[PDB]
């Protein structure tokens, strides 16, 4: 059972924006659809809620304009549209059906040019443990996504948060393995930039060849 | 309407000692039924919130029986009987007895053992290179407490411009913290100079940790 919400959408200013929230082994028929702001380290604030029996909506006042929440039962999705967007409509918009809570979509207020990330393996220099890295530089808007061995290699690793500077972000992330596991079993950065619909996996490849 | 106010701050909490967080209520979440409708949740960095309780006495499934709530019906706290390294996160106290309205959130932070940062010197990569660009990368990683100073030398001489610092939130296991330094330069540049070093200096010794190359090597 899931709630799929794209994870980033990325809106011009004063334009409007239509965020879907679709379900996966769940179906929108009965429980209330729920929709849900959080801006950057703030708190959560409930935007409204749509009864998908007769279409009825209940919205907080300050969202009552701002906000038109929609469903549609024959897509199974619901729909949150917000008008005239500004600054301060850049959040993290969750949609929420029968206790389940959908990933998010970060939401974008930008004239600014959607890019690619570069990505960038990090080898050691030419201990016990060893440590491994991946740089994800240039890209825009927000967010990326990244794993280590498609999600098996979840032990010993830190990703830093992203970094703005001139329109573009940067992200970095670690591994540390035991110094007997690489090169010897491979070790790729997975990135994925849902706006650019770029997935790249990235092999960490020793500096100088093993035969030297 | 119904506000839920919380504090953001709290004092960090030291392994495995108790923790208690506060809500109010600008109304009574107290229904004629006898039911206190006050939730909580927990949310962990780039998650949705998770429940941990909800009508003030029941914990959700799953959830460890160390979470527990009580209050007046204006007041409450969420009290957490000993802090384990995976309760980190920001709580939310919430109700929905008019509409559903959330507090602004308190986040939880572990005291643990100080510990020093280890760390990592990384050469750009010869893709970065190839597209005329040079960023190399310290990790600091694994310290605690989160105060850290990172030095950057090219030379033997002191860079303060194009660097770029990036702390992670608490770990969930050891309860450190972990920063990245970035030094961007473009590859001319780069390959103006040999020696690249990143010093680290922590409460944990009154030397910096240092860690150094040099581009000819």
């Amino acid at each position: 059972v899931q709630l799929q919400q794209s994870g980033a959408e990325l809106v011009e200013p004063g334009a409007s924006v239509k965020l879907s929230c679709t379900g996966s082994g769940f179906n929108i028929k009965v429980y209330y659809v729920h929709w849900l702001k959080q801006l950057t380290e703030q708190g959560l604030e409930w935007i409204g809620r749509i009864d998908p029996e007769n279409g009825e909506t209940i919205y907080t006042p300050k969202f009552q304009d701002k906000a038109t929440l929609t469903v549609d039962t024959s897509s199974n999705t619901a729909y949150l549209q917000l008008s005239s967007l500004t600054s301060e409509d850049a959040a993290v918009y969750y949609c929420v059906s029968s206790g389940y809570w959908g990933q998010g979509t970060t939401l974008t207020v930008s004239s600014a040019k959607t890019t690619a990330p570069s990505v960038y393996p990090l080898a050691p220099v030419c201990g016990s443990s060893v440590t491994l890295g991946c740089l994800v530089k240039g890209y825009f808007p927000e967010p990326v996504t990244l794993t280590w061995n498609s999600g098996s290699l979840s032990s010993g690793v830190h990703t830093f948060p992203a970094v703005l500077q001139s329109d573009l972000y940067t992200l970095s992330s670690s591994v540390t393995v035991t110094s007997s596991t690489w090169p010897s079993q491979s070790i790729t950065c997975n990135v994925a930039h849902p706006a650019s619909s770029t997935k790249v996996d990235k092999k960490i490849e020793p500096r100088g060849p093993t035969i030297k | 309407d119904i506000v839920m106010t919380q504090s953001a701050f709290s004092n960090p909490v030291t392994l495995g000692t108790s923790a208690s967080i506060s809500c109010r209520s600008s109304k009574s979440l107290l229904h004629r039924n006898g039911i206190t409708y006050l939730y909580w949740y927990l949310q962990k960095p780039g998650q949705p919130p998770q429940l941990l309780i909800y009508q003030m006495s029941n914990l959700a499934s799953g959830v460890p029986d160390r979470f527990t709530s009580s209050g007046s019906g204006t007041d409450f706290t969420l009290k957490i009987s000993r802090v384990e390294a995976e309760d980190v996160g920001v709580y939310y106290c919430a109700q929905n007895l008019e509409l559903w309205t959330f507090g602004g959130g308190t986040k939880l932070e572990i005291k643990r053992a100080d510990a020093a940062p280890t760390v990592s010197i990384f050469p750009p990569s010869s893709e970065q290179l190839t597209s005329g660009g040079a960023s190399v990368v310290c990790f600091l990683n694994n310290f605690y407490p989160k105060d850290i100073n990172v030095k950057w030398k090219i030379d033997g001489s002191e860079r303060q411009n194009g660097v770029l610092n990036s702390w992670t939130d608490q770990d969930s296991k050891d309860s450190t913290y972990s920063m990245s330094s970035t030094l961007t330069l473009t590859k001319d540049e780069y390959e103006r100079h040999n020696s690249y070093t990143c010093e680290a200096t922590h409460k944990t010794s009154t030397s910096p940790i240092v860690k150094s190359f040099n581009r000819n090597e």
